[PDB]
RNA sequence: CCCAUGAACGAGGAAUUCCCAGUAAGUGCGGGUCAUAAGCUUGCGUUGAUUAAGUCCCUGCCCUUUGUACACACCGCCCGU
């Protein structure tokens, strides 16, 4: 059903947001991280090529995100952003930002924020050539 | 014409530098010649401190830092305007900008 | 969405593609004023009154 | 008989602040018995907007080509069956001016968007000076584009616009029109 | 001597002779709020009403009015009446008295003393007028 | 000058020209041409605004640095069946 227990205590979650530069993912899990709550991306919230990645895309995921959790008994959240990471880019995209503050601007409660793009001790090769994308 | 004194790069006492790829067009450029940056910013924008502040469950939890390290090839440096080209006499400035 | 009083100390300027936008930089009367930066049109008269009817628009540049 | 003017008074009249002349504001050289004047208001910037929202309302009704300037209108509109109604209303007079606009006023709009895209808008908002400017500029512009041949034509254009023009309503049309573009627009936060 | 500028505006003129006389309640010649033109009649009612009947009874200003134009010939009454005032206190008891009621007559509006300098600027090369040009092909 | 037999009678293909206040536009009047000779031009008044107090996106100009295999100067030079 739901946790209700201490309606004074915060009950706290794990937002994983995959803010890639195509599209971004607000993804509200257990804290162990095996079960889900809710996972909204941009590409469900508008509709269209580029827009996926937009910083309005991703706020709107994120309130749909935390209006879910909210109706679901979770209060607050711990951040884990994430980039793309591997051998490719590792900053976060445009919607990092924006589904951070819509989490936090939704009634939403912060807790730790940490960043969890995958760094290799060396990589793969790249997708591009030796002389790279020439576009 | 020999444009630099160090042909751009900074291979000095050695024969082979291994290379890495530019962060922007993947492209192959020798470890010394590539154009470093290390970005050290703020996870969470100035125009999103005060709110992720006002929501975080400690007090004074003090945000964490993104450490990025961006190495670009001379072209994506040029283009992305993180160097420009400079007169003959002030390419040999070596200073970097005190930001 | 309190507005709020803010007195303009200085004009950024104009941005678009031909011009169509504006940016100053506001303060506080005597409310613990911060040096908050937001966008802002045309007309802007000697220590005029902008309308933070929320806190959290700082217009962002570039 | 000490009542200052002649339609206001100080014995009891009390308003319990000052602080509520944003658009009008009349207490220095600026005073003429009645807002006719003929004069300039493109000479340089905010001049539209220091302009009084009342004499701007009945003024910058001035489009298309058959009234254009020409300001008998304006005095036909504010001289003639205002200032007798004013006191053949019998109540309060001050409704009229109080029952216009302080819940209707745009308080946000938007500029465009990159190079490529117009699905969004940046939003932008002003000090009262440039918010007035832009948002009855597009008002007055979209009134007489489309409210060519009006049934609403003048020798009674006083009324509807002079308790929907300066302050104390939400209840006008293109202002609707423009307030959910502005919450369309402070979407973008 | 002789001190005599009466009014003027624009381009009318209101040729305003100040002596002593009867002097009553006339513009042109005419009625309060009469005027057939019927536009701008009431901004000589305003003042009268504070001072009284007395204050009229020996200030005979005979005025030529003439000239087209409303701007011009109204606005040029206010400003005749006024320096018809400011002569009348100033040479008659003090200009202090003159003071007073130029300075709520003059602090009231501005536009009395100020004329539009605005008028008609020359037409120039290639253009049907002053900034137009003549549709220039390719 | 006029008799009302209706003019798609109320915002306009890609392509574009001009314009920031007594300005645009409407409106007529003089001068030149000339016999009163004007739908031209050159001036003059009269009614009289909407927008903007910005930018370098387009078209171009200027002041610097830079590259050039161009100097007939990029409508250049030049490569291969």
């Amino acid at each position: 059903l739901g946790p209700q227990v201490a309606e004074g205590e915060n009950v706290f979650g794990v937002c994983h947001i995959f803010a890639s530069f195509n599209d971004t993912f607000v993804h509200v899990t257990d804290l162990s991280g095996k079960e889900t709550i809710c996972r909204v991306t941009g590409g469900m919230k508008v509709k269209a090529d580029r827009d996926e990645s937009s910083p309005y895309a991703a706020m709107l995921a994120a309130q749909d995100v935390a209006q879910r959790c909210k109706e679901l008994g979770i209060t607050a959240l711990h951040i884990k952003l994430r980039a793309t990471g591997g051998n490719r880019t590792k900053t976060p995209g445009p919607g990092a930002q924006s589904a951070l503050r819509a989490l936090a601007r939704s009634g939403m409660k912060i807790g730790r924020i940490e960043d969890v793009t995958p760094i290799p001790s060396d990589s793969t090769r790249r997708k591009g050539g030796r002389r790279g994308r020439r576009l | 014409t020999k444009k630099r004194r160090n042909n751009g790069r900074a291979k000095k006492g050695r024969g082979h530098v291994q290379p890495i790829r530019c962060t922007n067009c993947a492209r192959c450029v020798p470890k010394d010649k590539a154009i470093k940056k290390f970005v050290i910013r703020n996870i969470v924008e100035a125009a999103a401190v005060r709110d992720i502040s006002e929501a975080s469950v400690f007090d004074a939890y003090v945000l964490p830092k993104l450490y990025v390290k961006l190495h670009y090839c001379v072209s994506c440096v040029i283009h992305s305007k993180v160097v420009r080209n400079r007169s003959r006499e002030a390419r040999k400035d070596r200073t970097p900008p005190p930001r | 969405q309190p507005i709020k009083l803010a007195r303009v100390t200085k004009v950024l300027g104009r941005t678009g593609s031909q011009g169509q936008c504006t940016q100053v930089r506001v303060e506080f009367m005597d409310d613990t004023s911060r040096s908050i930066i937001r966008n802002v049109k045309g007309p802007v008269r000697e220590g005029d009154v902008l309308t933070l009817l929320e806190s959290e628009r700082e217009a962002r540049r570039l | 008989d000490i009542k200052l003017f002649g339609k206001w008074s100080t014995d009891d009249v009390q308003i319990n602040d000052i602080s509520l002349q944003d658009y009008i504001a009349v207490k220095e050289k600026y005073a003429k018995y009645l807002p006719h004047s003929a004069g300039r208001y493109a000479a340089k910037r905010f001049r539209k907007a220091q302009c009084p929202i009342v004499e701007r309302l009945t003024n910058s009704m001035m489009m298309h080509g058959r009234n254009n300037g020409k300001k008998l209108m304006t005095v036909r509109i504010v001289k003639h069956a205002f200032e007798i109604i004013h006191l053949l209303t019998g109540e309060n007079p001050l409704q009229v001016l109080v029952n216009a606009i302080i819940n209707s006023g745009p308080r946000e709009d938007s500029t465009r968007i990159g190079r490529a895209g117009t699905v969004r808008r940046q939003a932008v908002d002003v000090s009262p000076l440039r918010r007035v400017n832009q948002a009855i500029w597009l008002l007055c512009t979209g009134a007489r584009e489309a409210a060519f041949r009006n049934i609403k034509t003048i020798a009674e254009c006083l009324a509807d616009e002079l308790i929907n023009a300066a302050k104390g309503s939400s209840n006008s049309y293109a202002i609707k029109k423009k307030d959910e573009l502005e919450r369309v627009a402070k979407s973008n936060r | 001597q002789s001190v005599q500028v009466f009014g003027r505006k624009k381009t009318a003129t209101a040729v305003a002779h100040c002596k002593r006389g009867n002097g009553l309640i006339k513009v042109n010649g005419r009625p309060l709020e009469m005027i057939e033109p019927r536009t701008l009649q009431y901004k000589l009612l305003e003042p009268v009403l504070l001072l009284g009947k007395e204050r009229f009874a020996g200030v005979d200003i005979r005025v030529r009015v003439k000239g087209g134009g409303h701007v011009a010939q109204i606005y040029a009454i206010r400003q005749s009446i006024s320096k018809a005032l400011v002569a009348y206190y100033q040479k008659y008891v003090d200009e202090a008295s003159k003071k007073e009621i130029k300075d709520i007559l003059i602090q009231y509006d501005r536009t009395l003393l100020v004329a539009d300098p605005r008028r008609c600027e020359s037409k120039k090369f290639g253009g049907p007028g002053a900034r137009a040009r003549y549709q220039k092909s390719y």
